[PDB]
Order: C-alpha cells, then sequence, then structure tokens
RNA sequence: GCGCUGCUGCAGUUGAAACGCCCGUAGUUGGCCCCCCGCCGCCACGAGGAAACGGGAGCGCUCCAGGCAGGCCCGUUGGAC
C-alpha cells in the first residue's frame, strides 16, 4: 500500500528532470509535501507550483528549470542532536559549501544551517542539491 | 559488607575541594564526628598544615592543639580531626589573627579575617523544629546545636544569630523574597545573590531562583540556600561579592598575574 | 436527619456481622471504640477516614461504606508515599488485589531504534473500587504488605469493553 | 445602530408589497464604489436564498452608491477539544475555521456555483488563490469580480483572484 | 478485487464536485424521507433505495438534497436493521456454500471459497464489535447461522 | 585488514541462497484532514550526584616520559572547566 507520499513526489520530480522535461504532477499533496518545495523554490532549485482542489487528496503540478541534481528522504525519521550535524552532512552531501538538509523542528521546518544557527536539534526529513 | 564502622580515608576518595596532592600519599585524614559532616567540612591539620603553613607534619600540629593555641568559637579544641565548617569563628590569640570560614567563589573554603565587633557569635541556619521530652518545644541547625524554649515566630529554613559567649539568640532573618543569601552547595556554591521566586512541588524538592547582582540568574534547591542578612550582608564577605568569572575572563587574569 | 440515616446504616452493618457465625472472628475499625454503638443518640462518629493528600479526594463510597479492610489507604492504617504510577489493569482473580500493566520504551544506541517493553505490578485494590479488565489505575507507594506487594489504588478511569487493546505508555 | 440600517429597513418594507437581519458591514473597493455585506443569521440564510438575486438588485437600484451582499454569520471555536479538568469536550467540525472560509467563499457568489480552486505558489510573490467559474456566466458578473476580491481579503486574509473555465 | 485473489480492477463510481442539488430538483427533504418510509416499510436495502431514488425519482445523491446518508436517516426514524446489510450478505452466501456443500461432499473449491468467506466475516465481525456498533455478545457459529439469519432479517 | 556479519553498509535468474500454494494469531508497518486544549515520545537548558583515567587552561622537573609547581612587588598566587 501507499505509505510515503513525500518519497512517491521526489522519485516523480527527479525521474521527470532526468529527461529534461517542464512539467510533473504529484497525486497526494500534503503539508509536508509544501512546505519541502516551498524550501526548495526559496533556495532557487524548482521555480514555482500550484495545488489542484479535487475535495479528494488534492493535486499539484510544478514547473522544473533543470538545476535539480538529487532528492530524497530518509525513511525512519531518525533524531540529530544539535552537535551531531557535521556527521550526517558530511555522511550525506557532495561538500560543506552548498547542499541542504531538511529537519523538521519544534520551532517548523528549517535548514540544517538555520538549526545549527540557533544551535538546536530535531528530527530528519530529507535533503536535496 | 564491613562488619562495623569504616575509620580510614583514601587519599584518591576524599572530597575534590580539599586540594589534596595525588602522590602526598596513600592516606588521607579522616574527620571526626562534630558540628559538620564529612561532605560538608574541612579537618583542622589541613588548615594548619596545608594553607597557613604554621606546622610541616602532623606531630607539629598536634603539639600546637595540645598547647591550646587555636581556639573555635571560643572552646579550645586539641583534635587535629576537628571538622570546621561554614561559617565558624577561627581566632589564634597569640599571633592576633582571626577568621571567618566561608566558599569562595570557585567553590572552596576560605579564610576571611575580621574584626572584633563581629567576632563574638555566629549565624546558623535551622533545620528543624521538634518536640523533645515533656513536650518542650526545640530546635536544631546545621552545625549541630539544640536550643530550648524558642520564639513561636521562628520557623524552618530561617537564620538565627547565637551569641558565642553565651549561647543565646538576640534576632532572626525570615526567609523570603528579597534576602541577600548565599549558596553552599552544589555547582553554585560561594555565589551571592537575592530570592526573586520559590517554587514548591508536591512530595519533592522545592526550588529557589536568585538573581546576581550583575544580572545573573541561576537555580539551585533549598536545601543549600542560606540567608545572611536583609539586603545587605550581616557579616564580612570575601572581596569579591559572589561573581564568578568565566573562562576568558579567568584566563586573563591568569595571564596578568603571569 | 441525613446522618441520622447513615448511623442507622452503620449500626445495623455491625449486628448483623455478629450474626454471621461461620466467620472465625469479629473484624472492626481499630480507631473506633467499640461501645458508640451502644448510644441512641447520634454524638459520636461511627466511622474513620483520612485524605492521602497529594489532590485526590476521597470516595463517598468510603465514607458511607460499612467494609472493613486494614490496608485500604482511606480508612485502614497504611500511608501513601513515594511514587505514583499508571497502568491497564491485567487481571482482578484474587480476594483484594489484582495485577497492573506497565509499558515503556527501551533505546538501543547500535541500531538508533526502539523496542516495547512491559511490566507487571500488583497491587492491592480495596473494596470501595470498582474494576474490570482493560481499567486505568493510578497506584502510590506503601509499606511492604505482602512478598510481592508495594502498591495500593488510588484513582479507577473506565474503560470501555471490547476496546482494542493498544501500547500505551504511561 | 447607524443610517444605512434605516435605509435597508424601508427597502425591506416596500419589497414584500417575518424576516431579520443581524448587522450590516460596509468594505471599501479602489474605486469609489464600495460593498456592503447584509450579516443573515445562519438559520435564515437559507430563508433569504431562496430569492436572492432579485433582493439584491431591488436594493441596489433603490440606493446606489455600493453593491449589496448577503452572508451569513457564523463563529468559530480555537480548541479540538477542550480539557475541563474532567470529562472532554470536543470541538465540532463545522466550526473549523478552514470550513467557514470555504463556506463564505460559496455564499458571496450563491447563485453560481465555484467549478475549481486552486491556490499559486509564486516564486516571491505571495501565494494567491484563483477560483474557476462557469463559462455562461462570464459577463454576467464580470462587473464584480474586484469587489468580490475586496470582501474576501476583508473577511479573510486570504487574497484571491477569479478567471472563468 | 484484492483481499483474497490476485486481481487489480479499478471500477468505482466518481460523485461530481458540487455539492448541490440539481437545478431541475423539485423535492424536499421531507417528500424524499416519506419515499424511503414506504421503501423501507416493504423491506429494502439501503443500496436498492438508493438505486430506486437514482432511477425512479431522478436523485442522484441523496446527501445533496437532504444533507445526511441513507442509513442516517433510517436510524433517525429508527428503522434502521441491526445488522448491517454487508455482513447479513456475507452470512447468506456463507449459508448458502454450506448448503450446496452438505448436498455433496467431494466439490474442494466450494470449501476453499468457504475458507475465505469465513474469514471476512470473521474480519468485519471483529471490526463492528469494536465501534460498538453490534452487542459485545455477538459471535458467529457456522452450525446456527441460518436461525439468526432468519431472526436478525 | 573485512562493505567476508553489512544500522550507517552485503547477497538471493545462471556463482551459496525466495518456503509448492492459500488462510491466519502474536509481532512489525499503516493514505489525507482540524494552527492553538490534555498526555507519550522528541529537542534545548538546568538541578543532583566521587575521585582516579580521558580531554583541557598555566607552570623550562636542563629536555622527555612526568608532577602540581615558583619567584616575588604574588587574582586572597594557582591547581580553571
Ligand atoms: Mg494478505
Ligand atoms: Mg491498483
Ligand atoms: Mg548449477
Ligand atoms: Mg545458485
Amino acid at each position: 500500500v501507499r505509505i510515503n507520499v513525500l518519497r512517491d513526489a521526489l522519485k516523480s520530480i527527479c525521474n521527470a528532470q532526468r529527461i529534461g522535461k517542464k512539467q510533473v504532477i504529484v497525486r497526494p499533496s500534503s503539508k509536508v509535501i509544501i512546505e519541502f518545495l516551498q524550501l526548495m523554490q526559496k533556495n532557487g532549485y524548482i521555480s514555482d507550483f500550484a495545488v489542484v482542489d479535487n475535495h479528494r487528496s488534492n493535486r499539484i503540478v510544478v514547473n522544473l528549470i533543470g538545476r535539480l541534481n538529487k532528492a530524497g528522504v530518509i525513511s525512519p525519521r531518525f533524531d540529530i542532536p544539535a552537535n551531531d550535524i557535521e556527521k550526517w552532512v558530511v555522511n550525506l552531501l557532495p561538500s560543506r559549501l552548498f547542499g541542504h538538509i531538511i529537519l523538521t523542528t519544534s520551532q517548523g521546518i528549517m535548514d540544517h544551517i538555520e538549526a545549527q544557527h540557533r544551535q538546536i536539534g530535531g528530527k530528519v526529513i530529507g535533503y536535496f542539491y | 559488607m564491613a562488619r562495623g564502622v569504616r575509620k580510614h580515608l583514601k587519599r584518591l576518595n576524599a572530597p575534590k575541594h580539599w586540594l589534596l596532592d595525588k602522590m602526598g600519599g596513600i592516606w588521607a585524614p579522616r574527620p571526626t564526628n562534630g558540628p559538620h559532616g564529612l561532605r560538608e567540612c574541612i579537618p583542622l591539620i589541613l588548615i594548619l598544615r596545608n594553607r597557613l603553613h604554621y606546622a610541616n607534619t602532623y606531630a607539629e600540629t598536634s603539639m600546637i592543639l595540645q598547647d591550646k593555641n587555636v581556639l573555635i568559637d571560643g572552646k579550645p579544641r586539641t583534635d587535629p580531626t576537628f571538622p570546621v565548617g561554614f561559617m565558624d569563628v577561627f581566632e589564634i590569640p597569640k599571633v592576633h589573627k582571626t577568621f571567618r570560614v566561608l566558599y569562595d567563589v570557585k567553590g572552596r573554603f576560605t579564610l576571611v579575617p575580621i574584626q572584633s565587633n563581629e567576632a563574638g557569635f555566629k549565624l546558623c541556619r535551622v533545620q528543624k523544629i521538634f518536640l523533645g521530652d515533656k513536650g518542650m518545644p526545640y530546635l536544631s541547625t546545621h552545625d549541630a546545636r539544640t536550643i530550648r524554649f524558642p520564639h513561636p515566630d521562628i520557623k524552618t529554613n530561617d537564620t538565627i544569630k547565637i551569641n558565642l559567649k553565651t549561647g543565646k539568640i538576640d534576632e532572626w532573618y525570615k526567609f523570603d523574597i528579597g534576602k541577600i543569601v548565599m549558596v553552599t552547595g552544589g555547582r553554585n556554591c560561594g555565589r551571592i545573590g537575592t530570592i526573586q521566586a520559590i517554587d514548591k512541588h508536591m512530595g519533592s524538592y522545592t526550588m529557589i531562583r536568585m538573581k546576581d547582582t550583575e544580572g545573573t540568574e541561576f537555580l539551585t534547591r533549598l536545601c543549600n540556600v542560606f540567608v545572611i542578612g536583609n539586603d545587605s550582608p550581616a557579616v564580612a564577605i570575601p572581596t569579591t561579592k559572589g561573581i564568578r568569572p568565566d573562562i576568558i575572563k579567568n584566563r586573563e587574569l591568569r595571564l596578568r598575574s603571569i | 436527619r441525613r446522618a441520622l440515616e447513615r448511623a442507622e446504616t452503620l449500626r445495623k452493618a455491625a449486628y448483623e456481622m455478629a450474626e454471621n457465625q461461620h466467620e472465625r472472628a469479629y473484624h472492626k475499625q481499630s480507631q473506633i471504640f467499640q461501645g458508640r454503638f451502644l448510644r441512641k443518640d447520634n454524638a459520636r462518629c461511627l466511622r474513620f477516614y483520612k485524605s492521602i493528600g497529594m489532590g485526590y479526594h476521597t470516595p463517598i463510597t468510603a465514607i458511607n461504606g460499612t467494609y472493613i479492610d486494614k490496608k485500604c489507604p482511606f480508612t485502614g492504617n497504611v500511608s501513601i508515599r513515594g511514587r505514583i504510577l499508571r497502568g491497564v489493569v491485567h487481571s482482578a482473580k484474587m480476594q483484594r488485589s489484582i495485577i497492573v500493566r506497565r509499558d515503556y520504551l527501551h533505546f538501543v544506541q547500535k541500531y538508533k531504534r526502539y523496542e516495547r517493553r512491559h511490566k507487571h505490578v500488583a497491587a492491592h485494590l480495596s473494596p470501595c473500587f470498582r474494576v474490570k479488565e482493560g481499567d486505568i489505575v493510578t497506584i502510590g507507594e506503601c509499606r511492604p504488605l505482602s512478598k510481592t506487594i508495594r502498591f495500593n489504588v488510588i484513582k479507577v478511569e473506565p474503560v470501555s469493553e471490547a476496546a482494542k487493546k493498544r501500547f500505551s505508555p504511561f | 445602530l447607524s443610517e444605512l440600517e434605516k435605509q435597508v429597513a424601508g427597502t425591506l418594507l416596500k419589497l414584500e408589497d417575518t424576516l431579520y437581519i443581524s448587522s450590516v458591514k460596509e468594505i471599501a473597493v479602489d474605486g469609489d464604489k464600495k460593498a456592503a455585506v447584509v450579516y443573515v443569521p445562519y438559520p435564515m440564510l437559507q430563508s433569504f436564498q431562496k430569492n436572492s438575486e432579485a433582493l439584491i438588485l431591488k436594493l441596489e437600484k433603490n440606493h446606489s452608491g455600493h453593491r449589496f451582499i448577503i452572508v451569513a454569520n457564523r463563529t468559530i471555536m480555537k480548541n479540538a477539544y477542550v480539557f475541563t479538568g474532567k470529562k472532554s469536550i470536543r470541538r465540532p467540525r463545522s466550526r473549523t475555521m478552514t470550513s467557514v472560509y470555504n463556506c463564505i467563499l460559496d455564499d458571496i457568489c450563491y447563485p453560481i456555483h465555484v467549478i475549481g480552486k486552486r491556490t499559486l505558489y509564486p516564486a516571491g510573490s505571495n501565494p494567491r488563490l484563483q477560483v474557476v467559474l462557469p463559462k455562461a456566466v462570464y459577463n454576467e458578473v464580470s462587473e464584480r469580480t474586484k469587489t468580490y476580491s475586496a470582501v474576501y481579503k476583508a473577511l479573510t486574509e486570504r487574497d484571491t483572484e477569479f478567471i472563468f473555465m | 478485487g484484492r483481499m483474497h485473489s490476485k486481481g487489480k480492477g479499478i471500477s468505482r463510481s466518481a460523485i461530481p464536485y458540487t455539492r448541490a442539488p440539481a437545478p431541475w430538483n423539485k423535492y424536499t427533504p421531507e417528500d424524499v424521507c416519506e419515499q424511503i418510509c414506504k421503501l423501507a416499510k416493504k423491506g429494502t436495502p439501503p443500496s436498492r433505495i438508493g438505486l430506486i431514488l437514482r432511477d425512479q425519482f431522478a436523485i442522484g445523491q441523496v446527501k445533496n438534497v437532504t444533507g445526511s446518508k441513507i442509513v442516517r436517516i433510517l436510524k433517525a426514524k429508527g428503522l434502521a436493521p441491526e445488522i448491517p446489510e454487508d455482513l447479513y450478505c456475507m452470512i447468506k452466501k456463507a449459508v448458502a456454500i454450506r448448503k450446496h456443500l452438505e448436498r455433496s461432499r467431494r466439490d474442494k473449491d466450494s470449501k476453499f471459497r468457504l475458507i475465505l468467506v469465513e474469514s471476512r466475516i470473521h474480519r468485519l465481525a471483529r471490526y463492528y464489535r469494536q465501534a460498538r456498533r453490534l452487542p459485545p455478545t455477538f459471535r458467529y457459529k457456522s452450525d446456527q447461522a441460518a436461525a439468526l439469519l432468519a431472526t436478525y432479517a
């Protein structure tokens, strides 16, 4: 059965971007998907998107610009102590200069840079570069 | 499982704030029972030998104590292992030196020289009010001193001023918000501050919040909060008014002294 | 008039008990001095009860009941002190005792995951409380009452039967 | 408790030849024209909605200066459960904020039924919701899109816009 | 067809986006409610009731007219059955299979199907026992299924 | 060393290895939705609680392994954390 909607959405996004398309459709929308896409947009990776209301698990349409290189999720959301982020950065990201790691905290969904700025920790959701 | 009480003390198992050297020897002095317990006291010989440097060995300290050259609250003590504690009086008449035992910001015992106007008394913290034989009310203090027939207005955790000459109360300080206090245990030993909040948790410890004069705020449990007067201290305090510096500031001080 | 009805009801319970010859001994409340029941006026209290404190209130059943239990926290001679815990009822087959189920989590650092664990805790249940399997109870600590019992029930929150057994840490 | 109320009451007394209205709200629009909202208590909304278009046109013609709209007054609660200390109190879903806003949007243009909704998330601009209306009405309502957007922004801070499809 | 099979069909119905009644609708909530009374009195399952209403009276969705579902209306009128319809039909099918089997004790595919149907019945009965839709004492026994079927109908 | 015990991080068509198939309890995992209430997990801070070992500030036992010292006008010299 369907479990992780975000994983399906990200896989579809990468599949479409691989063959140089311009628009993708994701079926089951959700708040977490919307925040993930908002962060991606803010960092300049996927331009804009729209949500279509059908009264049943709204759909969503996104527009690409051939900048995204890889996106993914960590299924069992482990807890990241505020001082245990550099290990994950080294393990997951190509470099310490570019790339982002998404965490959910009591203060909301934020990039790992922001969490390092505020010296707090939380749970890991995904990553992209 | 030992068959009886313990009489020795290994050097490594001794309290840290005594500052004994690791290689000084295998053993350390074992304080005898008295006004203060093992973990909130310090033996007399350590003061007489490793601090004032008046003696170089155990035998010299024993001879000095036998000659009755040291007074502790006006009563000569001949025990090299007599425990000394907070808010004690340490006067040596033969050299006209009088000190009061207090805590430094770092959390160690210190000797603060005093004057004669305030050297005839001591401050005591009341921990218990109980009925003794025949229903006569009593009270006990942190230095193991019991007083009969006290004023009803005195309650627990208050502070009491007893004259050493006779041993009678003259006045007391209530435990309330806005009274200067001194911390006698934990991570905040030696700090001075003023009470700002009192939060009581049913069936568990009561927490006391006080603010330092500079503006710092810290928390500690009521078991080691000692009132030392109203607004201003009743007794003398070390040069620094209970202000703990940070590591950087302490390093700057060390470099300046070097 | 309300107090008068209570005293009569309490008085009957004492005299119908003396007609239960099957019992080996006569069970009584230690605090009350037998002899007050010979007074026709209601000038004396016939039943003893206390408040355990900690914000819990005494059930009306204990105050108006007609039962004797020296291990009850309200009408007996025990005191509550220490830790207060919660759990669900696992079995209620003994005379005045039950088995309580507690659930918690254990973390394993190597695998960065958890385990679900449970323990069984036996407690004393006073007649003032009615309990079936699955209900939530609050237990307070007391002195050793038996080989395995060191807790006493203080509060019962009913749960519907047929409900799904679920992992419920408390 | 004002001046427009007497005028609307007079109109209502003229129209018949047993209802009652809670209050009146006036919203400004970019142009000199303004908008007025008549608050009909919830149980009588369906009573007012039988002849809403006729009432609105008669009210507009009798008194000009701003357009008239009819919307019900619904309360909003802010706790899914309310802990009284003993039992539990649950908020009905009809009192949620999301349902109320949708009901308001439906009521603002009652005669025409919304065929779709879409919310855009531009790269930098604030997200805005655009609705979809039947192609038939088109110009029959094209002169009230600005006022509709203004009122929807006023009652609910969510900005919007209109298209036809 | 997935729980007890390998099929992956996707035949369903798609209801409209708008929840409003049809413009040509000429029925109030009372008139339809009386219609359910007559149909229910005659002994008809809610699904067939909806079929009849949609076909004969041209009512695509009862909810859009009355604001409530059929079984809710019946319960408000105190006419809903004690045993939900789907479980009742499951039990009917099981009884029919059991009769055919006791007629002949060499068909094994029938036994297979009986196993599947009984498993489904047990699952649904457990779900209904939870949520307090059925008496806690409710239990399904194959030996006396026909009798209760007759009474509970 | 060994990603040849694999949580990070193995393999299962042919090299070793998918139960003959179905039902099914315990167990594990379970779509979307209400901004603010209660509880559980989670994050941060804090209190309380031995040192020695480990890290670490300062000091020229001739250096070093080490130790807590030394000169003088010494933070109340220091042994901080
Ligand atoms: Mg299956
Ligand atoms: Mg399918
Ligand atoms: Mg082969
Ligand atoms: Mg092989």
